[PDB]
């Protein structure tokens, strides 16, 4: 009974082959003793070593008392946490699941021995558990991801097996359908079960069966952490049908509840921005922030909220400083994000982006790869960012070195001088690691960002058709239910904005606004898209509704932008109303004071022309 | 003017004497207008309950920054040299403490991760004070960013167990695999502070002789154990000593912040 | 002076009267009438006001003296007190002295200045610190700038007036919202209770020697009262506008009714 | 034509964020962030302190941080 003992103030010591050593050794000892079993798998298993853990699970005699059924279905569930990374993965989850069921002999047990109300229970919620979680298995994993190395070219059996593995994750989901009712029958208290019921009658394109649990949700999630994964969905459902007051109020009274919950504010905050009722969320925010008990630092989802909210409004220094205020302390659930908002300003201040045709944009971009040296290293969102980072320069090789980056981000998705010294030392890095293009037209999907990102480098380096070919394929995915999501990603949105910038140079039009209407009838606060339609009506000659929509614009960016505000003013002066072209240029001056072509364009002909 | 007002009841005594200002006090501090008391107490000849409400000032300000939490103690800490004037120097560890929590810190802002190293072993002396959470993620710090990885390994297993005590989701867990999979637990510390009697080689953060038992005094801008007086700066006002090599620099003590 | 719509194209004072007439952009014309407001201080006999909205004009009463100090800025708050004078500018405080030189003319000497922007609703200079204090706060500062204490009430401060005392000991009074009459002297940092009224106190001022006090409240009601232990009640008169206390004369009170 | 908007620098946003240098050099292998939740946002500097002004400040300094909340009216 103290082997065990040994064996933990053996790992706290931190020798983990030696503790695989003494553990095997004991085990050699005595077979029959399953925690050291249990402590060696997990031991393999947390190292990378997957096969021994498999190898201790398999070889233990038990893979009849209470007990002995108790280490059997924990033997059974570590087997398949050590499986989590198809159809071998989900039998162990089976297999206990089965064994659970059979543990008839519980009933036999607690029915007659009346036993402790609590003990009775306890075996209950456990099995729901495992039901919940062989449900999300099934919903979430996908037996998809073949090798696809080249391989001969075939005829049929590529194809077969394709379709023989669609027919194999709809049988997951039509069985996890029972898994999950199985799930929420054996225990109503579950709110994960009741979640993942919801996102898998979402899942499966029904009609019917969304509007009977999915919209259920206030009855079902009525109170917890998880709220928010139940309010985003219901929000999509809701901008789906259109009722868009009823995805307001539930968020009026869920923040009503709790002051406090910064993933729902931020929800919330996305969503008016798609409304563009942007002000009206100013007493929520209100609200946030006077729920602190009396004063202090702000808490950096507060401080992330609103950097969110000044950067909607097209207040990028506000945002900023709340968004550097946000990180602290550092590693936060917010941090990753507040840093990948903070690299995302410094890339794009402006509504205008990467995507357009210079020591602030050096300065910018020094401090925006200053911010990504935070990120950790192994992360996917680092990866894509410095790629970003390296192609804002519009250097040609820096070119190469992102697209290059972009495309091993794809395909490993598909399976003060010491500080100068780092940028130029991760600039080599970069550098060398560019030293493919097919396996982006042929390969699945999955990252979008990375597929916006190798387009937008496709397009700044000139190729244009590659760049139609590899978006075109990034949103043949949803062509909306996607831009019609509350969710912070809006990667799906920009890459319409980049198909109405790339069609605005084709000579037609008539699709360009065909996008910008979808995107805007979805979010109402796209400044970018109000200047792109006011753009093409200035080509269309109609005047009157290019220039309302450019005051759209004028308030929604808050009078801080120098380009729609150029486009205002230069229609205020064919429109004869040099007053109103004066103010609008006095306040991108004031502003923006380094703008070329704006006085000299527009003032100088509005002093001209105030009293003809 | 409560401290004449009290010296004044001398003639014969009187039938009262006082009382009204402690009246006075529980209703300033159950009104929460806390430096108020702390006036009314100093002005009342009472310098022990000023410097305790100013330690609770300082526990309070903690919780946001540490900076104001010095000030607050080593507030509280010449508060009671001035009872004294009008566990003698626990009065100071609160300052000492946040003192450390800063002083550490600020030679990791200079690269001098070795100085930093042995002040994080002595924030060990006050885990009543800060949280050991704080501290013990201080000595991991600097111990693998001289990679010294056997006081990291001693500071991630405490890490560890604190993971383990809040659960009853482990960030600790991936860093220390992370990090013991590579490098191997080795203690690199050398042993440079020989005791004046025995004269055997102690750790650079040691409180107390190894086996004489003799208590020992550290340097507050670097940490080390002092042993040697030739090189020993003191303080008048706080009473703590310094190494002249890494003070000349301080044109005031880095403690009370007296010149 | 006044705020429009769009832009104001035009704007011109009516000739020898204190009116101007402005026409806009949006088709509108607009005549504003101008009632000059006056600010002003008083000690002893020094009397000081703002002339021009730019100058400092004291006047000694009983010996008919006057100079004109040009402050160049606008001027929002002055205090009075002794030789010392306090200007509140738009950015600054400058503290000017009052002197006399060999042929016995008064002259004025700048002797400070605090580059602080304060932002009040009462200003009183003393001897050796200013004093400015807003809604609950009362912040009392030091010639140079640094700040040398504060004491918060419980009613916002609706008047204060340095009543005078020893060097760096000077007393203050101060009316709150509540009816409370304290003084707050400048060293200590707890004021001393004087008056509980029923309403808030618009005025207030003590005896020249301080044993007796006149209140107005908020319904221009006026109470002297003899200070002690309890105040008791000397006399009461309405619809009072203002009063004074008698300087040289301890029982001697002038008031000016509505 | 291309514009790019002058954004504040790095060290405008803190001036005490001197960890933005420390936390790019332990990065150059993997993500340590569960340590660096603890350095204090600010840093000591080289002064004097006096009792007297340092509790005025203190005290003013705390009278500002109620009234910045005040100034809203909100109870
Ligand atoms: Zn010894
Ligand atoms: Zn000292």
């Amino acid at each position: 009974e103290l082997s065990v003992r040994v064996g933990r103030a053996l790992v706290a010591a931190h020798d983990y082959a030696k503790a695989i050593r003494y553990y095997q050794d004991a085990l050699v000892t005595d077979p029959h003793l399953s925690i050291v079993r249990a402590d060696l798998a997990t031991l393999q298993w947390r190292l990378g070593h997957i096969e021994e853990a498999r190898e201790t699970i398999v070889a233990s005699p038990v893979y009849e008392a209470v007990g002995t059924a108790i280490e059997r279905i924990n033997l059974y569930l570590l087997l398949y946490k050590v499986l989590r990374d198809d159809d071998n993965h989900g039998d162990a989850a089976l297999t206990a699941l089965l064994t659970a069921r059979s543990l008839r002999r519980l009933l036999e047990h607690q029915l007659r021995t009346t036993e402790a109300p609590e003990v009775i229970t306890e075996q209950r919620v456990v099995m729901s558990r495992i039901c919940t979680e062989a449900g999300a298995r099934c919903i979430y994993s996908t037996p998809a991801p073949p090798p696809f190395s080249v391989v001969m070219t075939d005829k049929k059996v590529e194809a077969a097996a394709a379709l023989a593995v669609q027919s194999a994750i709809a049988s997951r989901l039509t069985n996890a359908r029972e898994y999950l009712r199985e799930a929420i029958a054996f225990d109503e208290s579950n709110e994960r079960a009741q979640l993942e019921s919801a996102q898998l009658c979402y899942r499966t394109g029904d009609t019917e069966g969304c509007e009977q649990h999915c919209t259920t949700v206030l009855r079902m999630a009525e109170g917890s952490a998880n709220t928010a994964d139940a309010a985003i969905l219901l929000a999509n459902l809701y901008t789906e049908q259109n009722r868009d007051e009823d995805a307001r109020n539930m968020f009026e009274d869920l923040l009503r509840k709790t002051p406090q919950h910064y993933e729902a504010l931020v929800y919330y905050l996305i969503l008016l921005y798609h409304a563009g009722q942007l002000p009206e969320a100013k007493e929520a925010l209100e609200r946030a922030a006077a729920a602190v008990p009396i004063g202090q630092r702000a808490d950096p989802g507060l401080s992330y909220v609103r950097g969110l909210y000044e950067h909607l409004c097209n207040n990028n220094a506000e945002a900023l400083r709340h968004f550097n205020l946000a990180r602290l302390p550092a590693g936060n659930p917010w941090c990753t994000r507040a840093l990948v908002r903070m690299i995302r300003i410094y890339l794009v201040p402006t509504t205008q982006d990467l995507w357009v045709r210079s020591t602030e944009l050096h300065d910018n971009i020094r401090h925006a790869e200053q911010l990504l040296l935070l990120l950790p290293v192994h992360s996917e969102e680092r990866r894509i960012l410095q790629a970003y980072c390296t192609m804002a320069t519009r250097r040609p090789e820096e070119l190469e070195t992102a697209l290059h980056l972009f495309l091993e981000c794809i395909v490993a998705a598909e399976t003060d001088d010491e500080d100068l010294q780092l940028l130029a030392s991760m600039h080599e890095a970069a550098a060398e690691l560019a030293q493919t293009l097919a396996f982006a037209l042929q390969c699945k999907v999955i990252h979008p960002e990375a597929f916006l990102g190798l387009a937008i480098c496709l397009f700044i380096s000139g190729q244009e058709t590659a760049a139609r070919n590899v978006l075109a394929r990034l949103l043949e995915s949803k062509d909306p239910i996607a831009i019609l999501t509350c969710s912070e990603d809006d990667t799906i949105e920009r890459a319409m904005l980049f198909e109405a910038y790339m069609d605005t140079q084709e000579g037609r039009l008539k699709d360009a606004r065909f996008v910008l209407q979808q995107v805007l009838s979805a979010n109402e606060g796209c400044s970018s898209a109000w200047n792109e339609l006011g753009l093409i009506y200035e080509r269309n000659q109609k005047h009157k509704n290019a220039s309302q929509c450019y005051q759209k614009a004028w308030k929604l960016v808050q009078e801080a932008d120098p380009d729609v505000g150029y486009k205002l003013g230069f229609n205020y002066l064919r429109g004869g109303q040099p007053v109103k072209a004066i103010d609008v240029c006095k306040r991108v001056l004031t502003h923006h004071a380094t703008y070329p072509r704006i006085e000299a364009d527009i003032m100088d002909a509005a002093y001209s022309m105030l009293r003809p | 003017m409560w401290n004449r007002a009290i010296a004044l009841a001398k003639e014969h005594r009187l039938e009262d004497v006082g009382q009204l200002l402690e009246k006075y006090a529980k209703y300033l501090i159950h009104r929460e207008r806390l430096t108020e008391a702390i006036e009314l107490y100093r002005k009342a000849g009472k310098h022990d309950e000023a410097a305790t409400l100013l330690a609770q000032l300082g526990k309070r300000a903690a919780l946001r920054d540490a900076l104001k939490a010095k000030k607050f103690y080593v507030l509280s800490a010449l508060e009671v040299q001035k009872y004294r004037t009008t566990t003698l120097d626990a009065a100071w560890r609160g300052a000492e403490a946040y003192h450390f929590l800063l002083m550490c810190q600020q030679q990791m802002a200079d690269r001098n991760f070795k100085a930093a190293l042995v002040l994080a072993m002595r924030l060990i002396e006050y885990d009543d004070l800060v949280a050991p959470v704080d501290g013990y993620s201080l000595i991991a710090l600097t111990a693998y960013l001289v990679k010294n990885f056997g006081l990291c390994s001693k500071a991630f297993a405490r890490l560890e167990q604190a993971e383990r005590n809040d659960e009853a989701p482990r960030p600790f867990a991936d860093l220390a695999r992370h990090i013991f999979m590579t490098h191997s637990p080795v203690d690199t510390s050398v042993d440079s502070v020989p005791c004046p009697t025995c004269g055997s080689f102690n750790k650079e953060w040691a409180q107390r002789c190894i086996k004489c038992q003799q208590p020992f005094n550290t340097c507050i801008v670097s940490g080390c154990a002092i042993v040697s007086e030739d090189g020993a700066w003191q303080c008048s006002v706080c009473h703590r000593k310094a190494l002249e090599a890494v003070v000349d620099k301080y044109r005031n003590c880095p403690l009370c912040h007296t010149p | 002076l006044a705020s429009a719509d769009d832009w104001i194209w035009s704007a011109r004072q009516r000739p020898r009267q204190k009116q101007f007439c402005y026409g806009t952009n949006d088709g509108t014309i607009s005549c504003i009438d101008i009632t000059i407001s006056t600010v002003h201080t008083i000690y002893d006999d020094q009397y000081v006001f703002r002339k021009d909205m730019t100058n400092l004009v004291v006047h000694q009463l009983l010996v008919d003296r006057k100079m004109v100090i040009p402050c160049n800025e606008y001027v929002q708050k002055i205090a009075t007190f002794l030789d010392k004078l306090a200007v509140q500018l738009q950015e600054r405080v400058i503290v000017f002295e009052f002197f006399y030189d060999d042929d016995r003319t008064m002259r004025y000497q700048d002797i400070a200045q605090i580059r602080r922007r304060l932002e009040c609703s009462l200003l009183c200079v003393t001897t050796g610190a200013i004093i400015v204090s807003n809604d609950k706060r009362i912040t009392m500062y030091d010639f140079q700038g640094n700040k040398r204490r504060e004491w918060s009430m419980e009613s916002p401060v609706q008047l204060m007036k340095v009543v005078g005392g020893m060097e760096g000991r000077e007393i203050l009074l101060v009316g709150l919202n509540g009816g409370q009459v304290m003084k707050v002297f400048v060293d200590n940092p707890f004021p001393t209770l004087l008056h509980k009224g029923t309403a808030p106190v618009k005025s207030a001022e003590l005896s020249s020697s301080r044993s007796r006090l006149a209140v107005i409240d908020s319904t221009n009601t006026l109470q002297v009262l003899e200070l002690g232990e309890k105040n008791e009640l000397l006399f009461s008169e309405d619809n009072v506008t203002a009063v004074a206390f008698n300087i040289d004369v301890d029982d001697n009170i002038a008031f000016t009714t509505g | 034509a291309g514009f790019q908007a002058a954004l504040p620098r790095l060290n405008e946003l803190d001036v005490a964020n001197s960890w933005d240098k420390l936390l790019r050099m332990m990065r150059s292998e993997y993500d340590m962030s569960c340590l660096t939740s603890c350095l204090a946002r600010e840093l000591d500097e080289d002064v004097a302190w006096n009792p007297e002004m340092l509790l005025v400040q203190l005290t003013s300094d705390m009278l500002d941080a109620a009234e910045l909340q005040k100034d809203s009216g909100e109870a």
